């Protein structure tokens, strides 16, 4: 003699910012799966993102281009932020290879089938010299959670490039989440409540896929709990 | 002395437990521990302080 929850209208705001509503919650169940779902999302939500960038003239994340104005290290800083949709492979390798006066922007980047650049209009550099031109490969992985340089450094993995310039990563699409169990009056009862999730992502993990996920790891652990050895 | 050759190294160091912070009113601190953003408190928006 149970109710159980299922995913109704997912209202979407903006390309990044997504309501989600499940109506026939059991009274206390709302704030359950309200806050049991904030922490899958918030922790464990696989997405894509920049590991590490070979750009032509520079050896270390310090020196600086001719003709650019931000740092090497303003340009990493300014990829982590790169919010990328990898479909079929792990690790993918773009080429972002512009010229002459302008604002490099993430959409310069050379189209790939696979991959999707969520915002195009994001800023990657600035040239300001008309024979002034940057090239870089960027190397794309697939993740969960937040993981920085130093610690892959132990699987550091013929590093030997010094080339090779090493991003923090975080794997992890999700930038907000909130939720608010609301009275649901269903035609026939009295106390049901209705959970509404608004979550802020970077634009990669569609909310539909997000939810279910995030409650596929619920309930994976939950297995893990239904048998007990006691042995 | 025939000659000398002078290295610089760069590091990036990031904050970690037992760093020292403070304010500008005299408040100080040692980083206890990093939490998830899970955990941190969050307000009805949903925005972690």
């Amino acid at each position: 003699e149970f109710l159980k929850p299922r995913l109704v209208d997912i209202e979407q705001v903006s390309s990044t910012h997504a309501k989600v509503t499940l109506e026939p919650l059991e009274r206390g169940f709302g704030h359950t799966l309200g806050n049991a779902l904030r922490r899958i999302l918030l922790s464990s939500m696989p997405g894509c993102a920049v590991t590490e960038v070979e750009i032509d003239g520079v050896l270390h994340e310090y020196s600086t281009k001719e003709g650019v104005q931000e740092d090497i290290l303003e340009i990493l800083l300014n990829l982590k932020g790169l919010a990328v949709r990898v479909q079929g492979k792990d690790e993918v390798i773009l080429t972002l290879n512009k010229s002459g006066i302008g604002p490099v922007t993430a959409a310069d980047i050379t189209h790939d089938g696979d991959v999707e650049i969520v915002k195009p209009q994001h800023v990657i550099c600035h040239l300001t010299d008309e024979n002034a031109s940057i090239s870089m490969r960027i190397k794309v992985q697939r993740g969960r959670g937040y993981v920085p340089a130093s610690t892959r450094i132990h699987s550091e993995e013929d590093e030997r490039p010094i080339g090779r310039l090493l991003v923090d990563a975080c794997y992890s699409p999700v930038e907000r989440i909130a939720y608010n169990v609301e009275a649901a009056r269903v035609e026939q009862r009295t106390d049901l409540d209705k959970l509404v999730i608004e979550m802020e992502t970077n634009g990669t993990i569609d909310p539909e896929e997000a939810i279910r996920r995030a409650a596929t790891i619920l309930a994976e652990q939950l297995e893990a709990f239904v048998d007990l050895r006691d042995v | 002395v025939l000659k000398i050759v002078k290295v610089y190294l760069a590091v990036k160091r990031r904050i970690q437990p037992g760093d020292k912070m403070a304010g500008r009113h005299g408040n100080k601190g040692v980083i206890s521990k990093i939490n998830p953003i899970e955990d941190m408190p969050y307000d009805e928006n949903g925005t972690p302080v």
